[PDB]
DNA sequence: GCCTTGACCCTCCCCTAAGGGGAGGGTTTAGATTGTGTGCAGTCTGACGCGGCG
C-alpha cells in the first residue's frame, strides 16, 4: 500500500483516481439509463401530488395563448413540434380530471397509479421539473418542521420519550384523539406538555388548512417524498459513477493547458466541474459516446477558468480573446515575414484600428514579483528600489506649517469680521469652506455684502505691507 | 519537409512532400572580436569549467 | 494624457531654459552642470486639491495653478560636462519635432 | 532617522526651528512585523498597561 | 583531465536544442490531428519558443 | 463707510431622436479522444526524533 509515502496531492489524486476503471460504449449507456430511471422514479413519485400537475397544466394553457412556449416546458416525448403535445396534454388532463373526483378507500389507488405511469411519458425541461421537486421539498419541509416542532415543545417541557408517542398519532390527523392517550399513563412527563395542550393547537390545526390543501394523508405525502428521495439518490449515485469513470478524460484534456497561469490540479478541478455539467447534460439516445459531448464542457470549464483566474489583474473574456487572436496573427506574420510585425501592419491584417491594437498590446502584461533579484543577486530585490510616492517631503510639511503661521499672522492683521469671513470663505482652521450665502446667513447678512467684505479684505492683503511674507510662498 | 505517408502499405510510401523554409528564431551573431550585442550592449559569454 | 517634450516649463525661469532649443532639448556643445535642464518635459496632472491656506494664497495674488508638472531631464548633481550627442527616437504616429 | 514616519517629519521641523529634540514613536517596520505575524494564525499584541 | 571547458558555441547549441525539443512536442502534437493534408510546415512551427 | 437690490453672469449637470458602438457578462458547442512530466545535484556539520534490532 502506498498510503503515507508521498506528499504530492497530484500523486494522491491520480492514485485514488485510477482505482475506477473506464466504461465501455455499453457501460455509459446503462449508467445513463440508470440516471434516467432515477429521474423517472422521482417524476412518478411527484405525480402522486396533484398541484404540481395543476401548475404544469397552467403552464400549458399559458403556452396555448403564448405567454410562453412549450419548447421551454418539455424537451420531447418518449414512447419538439407543438402538435403531439396537444394530444398528450389532452389525454393527461382527461386523466387528472377523472382522478380528481374518485376518492373511495381502496379504489383511490388505481387512478393515482395509472396517472403516475401516464405522466411518466413527459420528459420535461430541467427547469420545470426542478421547480416541481423543489416546490414539493418546501411543502414537505414546512410540514416536517411543524411536525418536529410538535416534539420541539415536548422537549421544551421535560424528559422526552417519543418511542411510543407515535402509537396512534398515525392516522387520526384531525384532532387530539392521539393527544389524550398520553396523559392516560399519568407518568410525570405526561403532565408537562398537557398544560401546553392549548398552545400546540395552531401547529396541528395549521394542518387544518394543509390537509385540505394537499388532499392526501400525512404519511402518503411523506412516503411519496421518501420515494422521491430514493429516486434522486439512485440518479445521484449513477451520476457519481459516470463522473468517477471519466476523470481520466479530464486529465487528458487538462494536460494541454498546463502552463497558462493555472496549476495542473486547478485545471483538473475546473475540468471536473465541467465534466459534472456534461454528465448532467448528456443524452445517450443520440448514439454518440460520452467523450464526444463531455470534451466540450471540460474544455469550456478549463478555458473559462483560465480566462477568469490565471492573471493577477483580471482581463475580461472578450479582451482575453482579442489578445489570443492578436497573438496568433502575430505568429502567422512572424512566420510569413521572418520579422516581428509592427502594430501598423498588425492592424491591417487584423480588422482593427491601430490605436486599439496599441492598447491591446499594452493591456496584456503580468506583474513582476517584487522579490525579483535585481542584478540576479540574492541581496537586492526589485522591492528595494520602489519608492513611496505618496509621502510628503519634510520641506513641504515645514512649508505648509510656515504658510499656516504666515496666514495666521496676516489674518490677525485684519478686522475680526473680515478675518472671520475670510477664514470662513476658505477652509482656514475649519473643516469645510463656505459659500457667500452660508457666511451671510450666519451673519444674517446678504450674499453680496459678504462678497464685498471678502473682496475688500483681499485688496487689503494685496498691499505689500501685508503681502511680503506670503509672496515668498509663490514660485515662477 | 512535411512528408505524408499513406495509410496501408508494407512500405508506407509517400503521398506527397510539402517542402518549404520556416523561420525559427534569430541567432545572436558574434562580432569580429568575440562579443555579442544583446539589447544594444556588448556582452561576453564566459567559458565554463565544469 | 501624453507627456510633452517642450521648452515651456512651469516654475522655471528664462535663465534655466537658456541652452534649450525651440523643441526643449539642449544644444550640442552646451557646457552644462548639475541641475541644468537637458530635455524639458512636462507631465499632465490634475486634482491639485489645494490646502485652504494656499487656496487663500492664490486668491490674494491671483496666480493660476499649473495643469502640468515639470518632469524634465536634468544633469545629475555634481556632474558637469559637455553635450556631445543627442538622439531622438520617435514612435510611429507621433509627429517629429523640429529637433528630430 | 529611518522608520518613524510621524517622528521624522517632526524631527525635521524641530531641526529647522533650532530645537534639537526628538519625539520618537514606533518604527513602521515593527507595525509591519506585527501585521505579518497576525497574517499567520498568531495573535501578537502590545500589552498597553 | 576531469574538468572540461564548455564555451559559447556549445552552451548556445544546448539551449537551441532545448528550444528545439520545446517546439518538437508541439509539432508531434499537431501532426496527430487530422488537418494533415492542407497545412504547410510553417503552420506547425512556432518560432517564439526557439 | 455698512447694507440691500435687482439684474446679470459663470460653470456644471442633465436632457433632447433614434439608435451606434462597445464593454462585460452569460449560455452552449453531440464523430472520438480517458494517468503529468519537469528537473537537479561538487554543503558540511551539528543536532533532534524515530524505526528497528537486541
Ligand atoms: C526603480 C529602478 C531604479 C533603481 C528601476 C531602474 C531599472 C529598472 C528595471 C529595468 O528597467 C529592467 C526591468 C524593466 C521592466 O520593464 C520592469 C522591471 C525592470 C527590472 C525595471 C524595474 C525598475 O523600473 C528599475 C529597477
Amino acid at each position: 500500500s502506498e498510503i503515507g509515502r508521498t506528499t504530492d496531492p497530484v500523486r494522491m489524486y491520480m492514485r485514488e483516481m485510477g482505482t475506477v476503471e473506464l466504461l465501455t460504449r455499453e457501460g455509459e449507456i446503462d449508467i445513463a439509463k440508470r440516471i434516467e430511471d432515477g429521474i423517472n422514479q422521482v417524476q412518478c413519485s411527484v405525480a402522486e401530488y396533484p398541484e404540481a400537475i395543476t401548475y404544469l397544466l397552467e403552464q400549458y394553457d399559458r403556452v396555448e395563448a403564448e405567454e410562453a412556449r412549450l419548447s421551454d416546458l418539455i424537451t420531447g416525448f418518449v414512447d419538439i413540434d407543438p402538435e403531439l403535445a396537444r394530444e398528450k396534454f389532452a389525454e393527461l388532463r382527461a386523466q387528472y380530471v377523472v382522478t380528481r373526483d374518485t376518492i373511495k378507500h381502496a379504489t383511490a389507488q388505481e387512478e393515482i397509479l395509472k396517472l403516475s405511469e401516464v405522466f411518466k411519458q413527459f420528459r420535461l425541461v430541467p427547469k420545470q421539473f426542478d421547480y416541481l421537486v423543489n416546490s414539493m421539498r418546501v411543502m414537505m419541509d414546512r410540514v416536517r418542521t411543524q411536525e418536529r416542532l410538535i416534539m420541539k415543545l415536548c422537549v421544551e417541557q421535560c424528559k422526552m420519550p417519543k418511542k411510543n408517542f407515535i402509537t396512534l398519532f398515525t392516522g387520526n390527523e384531525t384532532s387530539d384523539t392521539w393527544f389524550n392517550a398520553a396523559i392516560a399513563m399519568n407518568k410525570p412527563w405526561s403532565e408537562k406538555l398537557h398544560d401546553v395542550s392549548e398552545e400546540v393547537h395552531r401547529a396541528l390545526q395549521k394542518l387544518q388548512q394543509i390537509e385540505e390543501e394537499t388532499g392526501l394523508t400525512i404519511e402518503q405525502v411523506k412516503d411519496i417524498n421518501r420515494r422521491m428521495s430514493i429516486g434522486e439518490a439512485k440518479a445521484r449515485r449513477a451520476k457519481k459513477e459516470m463522473v468517477e469513470a471519466n476523470l481520466r478524460l479530464v486529465i487528458s484534456i487538462a494536460k494541454k493547458y498546463t502552463n497558462r497561469g493555472l496549476q495542473f490540479l486547478d485545471l483538473i478541478q475546473e475540468g471536473n466541474i465541467g465534466l459534472m455539467k456534461a454528465v448532467d447534460k448528456f443524452e445517450y439516445r443520440r448514439g454518440y459516446k460520452f467523450s464526444t459531448y463531455a470534451t466540450w464542457w471540460i474544455r469550456q470549464a478549463i478555458t473559462r477558468s483560465i480566462a477568469d483566474q490565471a492573471r493577477t489583474i483580471r482581463i475580461p473574456v472578450h479582451m482575453i480573446e482579442t489578445i489570443n487572436k492578436l497573438n496568433r496573427i502575430s505568429r502567422q506574420m512572424l512566420q510569413e515575414m521572418g520579422r516581428e510585425p509592427t502594430p501598423e501592419e498588425l492592424a491591417e491584417r487584423m480588422l482593427m484600428p491601430e490605436d486599439k491594437i496599441r492598447k491591446v498590446l499594452k493591456i496584456a502584461k503580468e506583474p513582476i514579483s517584487m522579490e525579483t533579484p535585481i542584478g540576479d543577486d540574492e541581496d537586492s530585490h526589485l522591492g528595494d528600489f520602489i519608492e513611496d510616492t505618496t509621502l510628503e517631503l519634510p520641506l513641504d510639511s515645514a512649508t505648509t506649517e510656515s504658510l499656516r503661521a504666515a496666514t495666521h499672522d496676516v489674518l490677525a492683521g485684519l478686522t475680526a469680521r473680515e478675518a472671520k469671513v475670510l477664514r470662513m470663505r476658505f477652509g482656514i482652521d475649519m473643516n469645510t469652506d463656505y459659500t457667500l450665502e452660508e457666511v451671510g446667513k450666519q451673519f444674517d447678512v446678504t450674499r453680496e455684502r459678504i462678497r464685498q467684505i471678502e473682496a475688500k479684505a483681499l485688496r487689503k492683503l494685496r498691499h505689500p505691507s501685508r503681502s511680503e511674507v506670503l509672496r515668498s510662498f509663490l514660485d515662477d | 519537409r512535411l512528408v505524408i505517408y499513406e495509410r496501408e502499405a508494407p512500405e508506407g510510401t509517400v503521398k506527397d512532400i510539402k517542402e518549404q523554409e520556416v523561420y525559427m528564431g534569430e541567432i545572436p551573431l558574434m562580432t569580429d572580436n568575440g562579443t555579442f550585442v544583446i539589447n544594444g550592449t556588448e556582452r561576453v559569454i564566459v567559458s565554463q569549467l565544469h | 494624457g501624453p507627456e510633452e517634450i517642450t521648452a515651456d516649463i512651469p516654475n522655471v525661469g528664462e535663465a534655466a531654459l537658456s541652452k534649450l532649443d525651440e523643441s526643449g532639448i539642449v544644444y550640442i556643445g552646451a557646457e552644462v552642470t548639475g541641475g541644468d535642464i537637458l530635455v524639458g518635459k512636462v507631465t499632465p496632472k490634475g486634482e491639485t486639491q489645494l490646502t485652504p491656506e494656499e487656496k487663500l494664497l492664490r486668491a490674494i495674488f491671483g496666480e493660476k495653478a499649473s495643469d502640468v508638472k515639470d518632469s524634465s531631464l536634468r544633469v545629475p548633481n555634481g556632474v558637469s560636462g559637455t553635450v556631445i550627442d543627442v538622439q531622438v527616437f520617435t514612435r510611429d504616429g507621433v509627429e517629429k519635432d523640429k529637433r528630430a | 532617522k529611518s522608520d518613524d514616519v510621524n517622528g521624522r517629519t517632526k524631527m525635521y521641523k524641530n531641526i529647522v526651528d533650532g530645537n534639537h529634540q526628538m519625539e520618537p514613536g514606533m518604527p513602521e517596520s515593527f507595525n509591519v512585523l506585527l501585521k505579518e505575524i497576525r497574517s499567520l494564525g498568531i495573535n501578537i499584541e502590545l500589552e498597553d498597561e | 583531465g576531469n574538468r572540461r571547458i564548455r564555451s559559447v558555441g556549445e552552451m548556445a547549441e544546448n539551449q537551441f536544442r532545448v528550444g528545439l525539443v520545446r517546439v518538437e512536442r508541439a509539432v508531434k502534437e499537431r501532426l496527430s490531428l487530422g488537418d494533415l493534408d492542407t497545412l504547410m510546415p510553417q503552420d506547425m512551427i512556432n518560432a517564439k519558443p526557439i
